[PDB]
Order: C-alpha cells, then structure tokens, then sequence
C-alpha cells in the first residue's frame, strides 16, 4: 500500500494494489493421430539396386516421415546432410522427397558432394551447387558382390559433354572421338562407354561396392503433404495448464462440457466472440476452456496512526479469519453478528471498521 | 482432333432464377446464439442462372466447356446418376496439368496429370437383353496418359447403374472454391421429389474434402454418360441415349451475410446485408 | 595452405553475450552416443580454415 500510494502515511480507506493470478503448471502438446508411414523398408534395403548411370528414382508422397526408424534396423558408414542440420528433420516439414539409389565403389563416395570434381559427379550424376539434402552411404558386401564375381554394375567412361543436375543418360552406342566413324567395329577411335567394375570379395574394403542413396527435398516451397515426426503428450483435465490445440495456444482449466458439436469443424466460440470451448483432437471430447486468472487484491487499513494490521480483500475468490462475502473473500477480518454503522465500504452491504484486544471486524 | 457424335439438336439456353441457395458456414469454429457477419464467395439471393438440358428419353446432348471463375456453385438434379464426373484444366492438349475427378461404378479416381482430351468427351455403358447386367464398354476419354503428379484411388464398391425414366429424385450439391490453391469441395445430398425446374427451400452445407493442388485451373467441363441398348440403331457414331437430367451452374461472388445461430450452432436464417434497406 | 586457425562448428547449446568458450566436447548428432571415443555420428566441433 505504501509503494502503491507513494507516501508514508496511509489514510483510512480501501485501496487497490495488484491482482491475484495463478500460474500454469504443465504444458501438454497434441497432434499425431494419423497412422501412415513412408516405405523406408525398400529404400535402404532392397534385393538388388541399379548402376550409377541408371539410378533408381522413387517418389515419396502422401505419408508421414520419421527419423528414428533409420537407426534401429540398419547400420551406416557415411551420413552427411548438406544445407540442413540433421537434428532439424523432425520439426521442419518436407516437400518433393526424391531418392536416387545407385551403387559405387568405396573410393568414389567423396566425389558425390555438391561442388566437387572428378569423373562420377560430372559424367554420371550431377549434383546442384545450391543442393539441399542428405547423402547416406553404407557398406553392403552381401548381395552386390558375388562370390563368383559380380560385373553387372556399369559406369560411363566416355561422353561428349557434361550433365545437367537431375539428368539421367542411358546409351549403349559406340562413342566416337575423331575420324573413321565406327557403328561397331571395336577399332581405333571406337570407345565403349559402359565399362565393368572390379567388385571382388578378395580385395580390401575400398574396392567393396557401396550403396549410396541421396535424399533431396525442398524447404518453404509448395503446399506440402509429407512432414516429419511429432512428439505427443497425455491429456490432463480440471487443472490450469498450458496447452496447444491444432495450433491454437491456450492456457486454462479444461472442464467437461454438456453440449455436442457437429463432426466436421473443430473449435468453439461463445456470444462474446472469444474462446469458450474446444474439441479434443485425439479423444474427440468437448472441453470448455476457462483460465485461472481471475480476481484482484484490495487492502483495508484503519489508518497508519491507529494500528499496523490490515484486512485483505480478495475480489473474485471462492473461499486466519477467512470469510467469504457476496463481494468476495476477506482475510484478516472476522465476521461479527452485531451490525454497526458503516465506516469503510467494501461491497454487497459489508463494511469494515476497527473495534474491540482490538482487531478489524467485518 | 477425334471422332464426334452426330444428330445433336442443341437447343438454345434458357435463363431461370434460383431462390436462396449457397449458404455455407464461415470457418472451422462453432458459434452459438450469436449473430456474426463475414465476407466469403457466395451466391446472392434471387439471382439468375443458366439452365442446360440433357433430356433425350428429345435428341439433346450438350456439354460445353465452362471457364473456371472465382467460385462455382453446382447443384445437380438427377434420378438415375446421369452426371458421372468432371474435368479441369486450361487448354487440355497434354501440355498443362489437368484435374480429372470421376465417379466410376467401381472406384473414385482423382488424377492430377497431363491428359489428352478429345473434342467431345463422354462415357458409355452397354445393356444386354438376355442378361440384366450393366458393363462399361465405351470409354472415350483419352488417347494416352504419360505424365502424372497425383493419383487418388479409393476403395472398390458396387453401384447398380440405373437407367430408368421418370421424375427427379436426387439433389446433389457441389460447391467449388479456391482460397490460396486449396481446392475445397463441399457436398450435400437432398431427397427432393418434383417434376422439373428448381425446387425451393433452405438448408446448410457439409464439407467433403480439401485437396491441396498447386496448379492454375482456367476452364472445366462436366462429362455425361450414354446408354447403348436395343433402342440404338446399331452404331456408336449416331446412335446414343443420354437420358434425362438437369444441372445448374452458378458463379460465386463475394457478398456479405448475417447468420443466425441456434442452440445447436447450425445455419438457421441468413440476411443479405445489401438486397434491400430493411435487411440492411 | 594456412591451417593454423580454427572455429567452432558443432555445439549442443548457444552462447550468452560477453562470454568466451574454451573447452570443446565431442558433439553427438542423433543416435549412437560417443562418450569420448568419437565413433559414429560424432562430429568434431573444431574445424580448420581454407
């Protein structure tokens, strides 16, 4: 009251200082109720992949992506994401998820990077300079390398020009370098582009074939349909907690409702055009919002010169000498049966004074 | 281009009037016992629409290409499910992504692809005499489909494929809107019972789907179906039977209404804010 | 090649103003935790220049 009035002598009367608010305790976050999963079980683990000049393109659409289903059934060697952090793949959504699967040698993995040089990145699969995606490579000496010798994987050696990004070139014709055009004689200046690899199990780990799958996507472009995973919480009711219902941020007591809605729309507003009810998006239950920020505080004094004790008036509060009036909850003052003349006005026909060892009576 | 149908006596169109249609909810929130005013793509009260006939039982088969404006209200009066599906696009020459929404008797196929349409797209079923079965025989929609971006295949079901004649007993209501590329389709079925024209009444509308395309649709067309039977002379170039149905197309324009909400929170009465100064 | 200057690239948390960070720990990116051996998904916080 002294720091409210900015004085040192407080006169007899009722004064207003602050407001009583109740803080939230927990914070529940909903959203996942849709059980669809993208087919990761054929991208990182297949019976037989394709060559580097003829990579397989798979379109991922109309599902929900996940990151924790990648490190529970498959062990990798190289995992690098260009243009995006690997820990930001859960909150952020994705657009146009394309997978390019090809098998190269262990010495060609470092050449697959957005901005390198060499042979493979210029003649087989061109990466963009402003590439945004992840590169996943792992060793597979199980199916790609035959014990009798696998030579089905081929690579392009001779070509006229370079390649554009996201371009596939398949050709089995004889390359021509100078004069004397060939059309197949296997002579001078008659080059065959598709050459065989050297994938043998008797060599070292660098000559083993490596499966490389490149995931490319877009960020903040187009109406998306495939987003990442989302963590879910539980449901708590009859408590003033913070929550988030379908993007709407609300904090309060979620009491049970007695009205039913129609099964196509979600939220609810009252006569005052403010939020009074909300349907639970996981359990399909109507919950009425009411926050726990109600009431103010008022201080009753008989005067600084009279005494140093107060009575404290709580305005919209249901309830030492705790007494509930029709105007509110009064603490620090006792209710008496006797009716005196009114000294300090309170509300709803209650007045406080300083009578008789003497205290403040109401 | 492609082959066409002959002996098509196309009647001139007639202009008729609709009576308080196209009243749907503002958004995804319920309000109760409160009067609230918005600005969405509506039909104004007592507007003039265009009536297109499809009755042959005579010699009427007209299905022109309509340009897609800012919201198209579509009410369909059927008795034997004559209207099958819809196509959407700009030029329809396998160079622009085209939306094809068809309601086949087996599956609901929605494809956003690069299709090649002919001059007169239609459907056709064949009815046998020795056996009572409806099979789809003539499918004269496209020549080839190479490029695609989207495909939506639903569950298999069974429909009777009725071809009876009489009075109208279905009212199919489709509301097509585009806000920011989201294709918003709204469905309502009403068991009406009257002979012709448009019935009168007041009702609210229910959502169907919000399919999120990102293409620019300029024109659209509605495809019909033909019954080939013993009444045909014996050829598909001149012998046809469209049936007997009527469809009403109205273009949406942004009005302003005041909506009255009951204790259940549904649309009960709508007041146009500029029709006359009493309602103003 | 002048590779005598380094910078911090991977860190679990951010930094306050007017504070210098000296000690560096092995950063973990997702699963397979390192615990001071730097195996799989264990990137180094200090990287050289070019």
């Amino acid at each position: 009251t002294k720091c409210t009035l900015k004085s040192f002598t407080v006169e007899k009367g009722i004064y207003q200082t602050s407001n009583f608010r109740v803080q939230p305790t927990e914070s529940i976050v909903r959203f996942p109720n849709i059980t669809n999963l993208c087919p990761f079980g054929e991208v990182f683990n297949a019976t037989r992949f394709a060559s580097v000049y003829a990579w397989n393109r798979k379109r991922i659409s109309n599902c929900v992506a996940d990151y924790s289903v990648l490190y529970n059934s498959a062990s990798f060697s190289t995992f690098k994401c260009y243009g995006v952090s690997p820990t930001k793949l859960n909150d952020l959504c994705f657009t146009n998820v394309y997978a390019d699967s090809f098998v190269i040698r262990g010495d060609e993995v470092r050449q697959i990077a957005p901005g390198q040089t060499g042979k493979i990145a210029d003649y087989n699969y061109k990466l963009p300079d402003d590439f945004t995606g992840c590169v996943i490579a792992w060793n597979s000496n199980n199916l790609d390398s035959k014990v009798g010798g696998n030579y089905n994987y081929l690579y392009r050696l001779f070509r006229k020009s370079n390649l554009k990004p996201f371009e596939r070139d398949i050709s089995t014709e004889i390359y021509q370098a100078g004069s004397t055009p060939c059309n197949g004689v296997e002579g001078f200046n008659c080059y065959f582009p598709l050459q065989s690899y050297g994938f043998q199990p008797t060599n070292g780990v660098g000559y083993q074939p490596y499966r490389v799958v490149v995931l490319s996507f877009e960020l903040l472009h187009a109406p998306a349909t495939v987003c990442g995973p989302k963590k879910s919480t539980n449901l708590v009711k009859n408590k003033c907690v913070n929550f988030n219902f379908n993007g709407l941020t609300g904090t309060g007591v979620l009491t049970e409702s007695n009205k039913k809605f129609l099964p196509f729309q979600q939220f609810g507003r009252d006569i005052a055009d403010t939020t009074d009810a909300v349907r639970d998006p996981q359990t399909l239950e109507i919950l009425d919002i009411t926050p726990c920020s109600f009431g103010g505080v008022s201080v009753i004094t008989p005067g600084t010169n009279t005494s140093n004790q107060v009575a404290v008036l709580y305005q919209d509060v249901n309830c030492s000498n705790v007494f509930q009036t029709r105007a509110g909850c009064l603490i620090g003052a006792e209710h008496v049966n006797n009716s005196y003349e009114c000294d300090i006005p309170i509300g709803a026909g209650i007045c406080a004074s300083y009578q008789t060892s003497q205290s403040i009576i109401a | 281009q492609c082959v066409n149908l002959t002996t098509r006596t196309q009647l001139p169109p007639a202009y008729t009037n609709s009576f308080t249609r196209g009243v749907y909810y503002p958004d995804k929130v319920f309000r109760s016992s409160v009067l609230h005013s918005t600005q969405d793509l509506f039909l104004p009260f007592f507007s003039n629409v265009t009536w297109f006939h499809a009755i042959h039982v005579t010699k009427r088969f007209d299905n022109p290409v309509l340009p897609f404006n800012d919201g198209v209200y579509f009410a369909s009066t059927e008795k034997s499910n004559i209207i099958r599906g819809w196509i959407f696009g700009t030029t329809l020459d396998s160079k622009t992504q085209s939306l094809l929404i068809v309601n086949n008797a087996t599956n609901v196929v929605i494809k956003v692809c690069e299709f090649q349409f002919c001059n007169d797209p239609f459907l056709g079923v064949y009815y046998h005499k020795n056996n009572k079965s409806w099979m789809e025989s003539e499918f004269r929609v496209y020549s080839s489909a190479n490029n695609c971006t989207f495909e939506y295949v639903s569950q298999p079901f069974l429909m009777d494929l009725e071809g009876k004649q009489g009075n109208f007993k279905n009212l199919r209501e489709f509301v097509f809107k585009n806000i920011d590329g989201y294709f918003k389709i709204y469905s309502k079925h009403t068991p009406i019972n009257l002979v012709r024209d448009l019935p009168q009444g007041f009702s609210a509308l229910e959502p169907l789907v919000d399919l999120p395309i990102g293409i620019n649709i300029t024109r659209f067309q509605t495809l019909l179906a033909l019954h080939r039977s013993y009444l045909t002379p014996g050829d598909s170039s001149s012998g046809w039977t469209a049936g007997a149905a009527a469809y009403y197309v109205g273009y949406l324009q942004p009005r302003t209404f005041l909506l009255k909400y009951n204790e259940n929170g549904t649309i009960t009465d709508a007041v146009d804010c500029a029709l006359d100064p009493l309602s103003e």
